[PDB]
């Protein structure tokens, strides 16, 4: 949109399937909140301080 | 793959060309969380 990139899918149950063969007790767990998803595009991160 | 279980294998389909010939396919099918199948 213009200059903006939103991002439309997700690829967390992707990841969680793994984690969801220990069962619930890692599916609900902070670790599983924190997985990370390809950024979008060409581009790159940084910090503004 | 992934972690999860799936299922692959090649399946013969018999076409007529007259003359008989194959036609070969492969299908993939998963376990889903709750222990069904795609």
């Amino acid at each position: 949109w213009q200059s903006y990139r939103t991002r439309l899918n997700t690829l967390f149950a992707r990841q969680l399937v793994a984690r969801a063969t220990t069962g619930i007790d890692t599916i609900l767990s902070m670790e599983t909140q924190n997985i990370q998803e390809p950024q979008l595009g060409k581009g790159f991160y940084a910090t503004f301080v | 793959y992934k972690s999860r279980l799936y299922l692959l294998w090649l399946e013969q389909k018999e076409i007529t060309k007259t003359e008989t010939d194959y036609r070969y396919e492969l299908k993939l099918a998963h376990i889903r969380y709750d222990g069904t199948w795609n």
